[PDB]
């Protein structure tokens, strides 16, 4: 594909009384899972989570898991210093998530860095696109804010997302070209099932693709029935492959009026399907 | 990295 | 703290058939906080052997999971997944509908 993108989702999650927070880690090339890291585990490592992954040498493994300690650090002191910029007891349980990582464009270059932060489900910091300034979402990250603006924590940032970040992508989509380069269209069909003598619903499924990315949609007479389709969130087969499905009910004499149409990048052009008994 | 909030 | 509600969704990899090796998948999205009880059913009672993803999420900071195990499919036999988290007034089960 002509863009590729990487990111680090990482999630710490404070428990008082019960240890330290929890620190959960895993990345994604695309839409493909590669590595993860759990603090909970018997010994914390990161660890790979897709087979084009464990080639990479024991100095590799050895540097992810010094960092991602380095990061469980940072984020439980995060975590206290954000309970006292909220005035938050001690006694209650929060979580901190971050997002990082690169977009490659077909040019080679940064189509777009990011790092953000959330705090118990809410935004709360941003690296702007331009990666030299900040977006904080409340008056407590703009204490953030000041202490990042003022260490030069953004160009540290840019440096990464330009630099080692690409870097990284370009060698794992090398590693993994097989699989990770490979669009996979969806299997498309129709299925039909009376709800009654003179209703059908009328199911448009699409399965085993890669990437998760697709449009489905119901019409008639050449409009998208949108307002009238349940859609389904677009969901994992467990194979690395995702399945998707929308539906609608119509009055059975009217059911050749429907046509699905489906977009997936692995398509050389949309498909269109019908009902065909 | 090493940046706290 | 904000907190969304899971959604749900149970369904296999593979298309159905009756006797054929398989594997049934309780996706569950769209929630926070992250701490969520997820059980597969079998006739109502609790499978064994279920497997879960990694904790990851979406664009809006909310989490997903996929659970999944091994299942041949029979007429006779009833699937579904039960799902706790903070947000329920109490577990909400999901039965699977093999014909879709
Ligand atoms: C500080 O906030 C640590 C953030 C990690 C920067 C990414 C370094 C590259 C290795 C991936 C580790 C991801 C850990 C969340
Ligand atoms: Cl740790
Ligand atoms: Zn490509
Ligand atoms: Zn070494
Ligand atoms: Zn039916
Ligand atoms: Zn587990």
């Amino acid at each position: 594909a002509g863009s590729h993108s990487m990111r680090y989702f990482s999630t710490t999650v404070s428990r008082p009384g019960r240890g330290e927070p929890r620190f959960i880690v895993v990345g994604y090339v695309d839409d493909t899972q590669f590595v993860r890291f759990d603090s909970d585990a018997a010994s914390p490592k990161m660890e790979p989570r897709a087979p084009w992954m464990e080639q990479e040498g024991p100095e590799y493994w050895e540097e992810q898991t010094r960092r991602v300690k380095d990061a469980a650090q940072t984020f439980r002191v995060s975590l206290g210093n954000l309970r006292g910029y909220y005035n938050q007891s001690e006694a209650g349980s929060h979580t901190l998530q971050t997002m990082s990582g690169c977009d490659l464009g077909p040019d080679g270059r940064l189509l777009r860095g990011y790092y953000q932060q959330a705090y118990d489900g809410r935004d709360y910091i941003a690296l702007n696109e331009d990666l030299r300034s900040w977006t904080a979402a409340d008056e407590a990250a703009q204490n953030t804010q000041r202490k990042w603006e003022a260490a030069g924590v953004a160009e540290q940032w840019r440096a990464y997302l330009e630099g080692e970040c690409l870097e990284s992508l370009r060698r794992y989509l090398e590693n993994g070209k097989e699989t990770l380069q490979r669009a996979e269209p969806p299997k498309t069909h129709v299925t039909h099932h009376p709800v009654s003598d003179h209703e059908a619903t009328l199911r448009c499924w699409a399965l085993g693709f890669y990437p998760a990315e697709i449009t489905l949609t119901w019409q008639r007479d050449g409009e998208d029935q949108t307002q009238d389709t349940e859609l389904v969130e677009t969901r994992p087969g467990g194979d690395g492959t995702f399945q998707k499905w929308g539906a609608v009910v119509v009055p059975s004499g009217e059911e050749q009026r429907y046509t699905c149409h489906v977009q997936h990048e692995g398509l050389p052009e949309p498909l269109t399907l019908r009902w065909e008994p | 990295g090493g940046a706290i909030s | 703290a904000i907190q969304r509600t899971p959604k749900i969704q149970v369904y296999s990899r593979h298309p159905p058939e009756n006797g054929k090796p398989n594997f049934l998948n309780c996706y569950v999205s769209g929630f926070h906080p992250s701490d969520i009880e997820v059980d597969l059913l079998k006739n109502g009672e609790k499978m064994g052997k279920v497997e879960h993803s990694d904790l990851s999420f979406s664009k809006d900071w909310s989490f997903y999971l996929l659970y999944y195990t091994e299942f041949t499919p029979n007429e006779k036999d009833e699937y579904a997944c039960r799902v706790n988290h903070v947000t329920l007034s109490g577990p909400r089960t999901v039965k699977w509908d093999r014909d879709m």
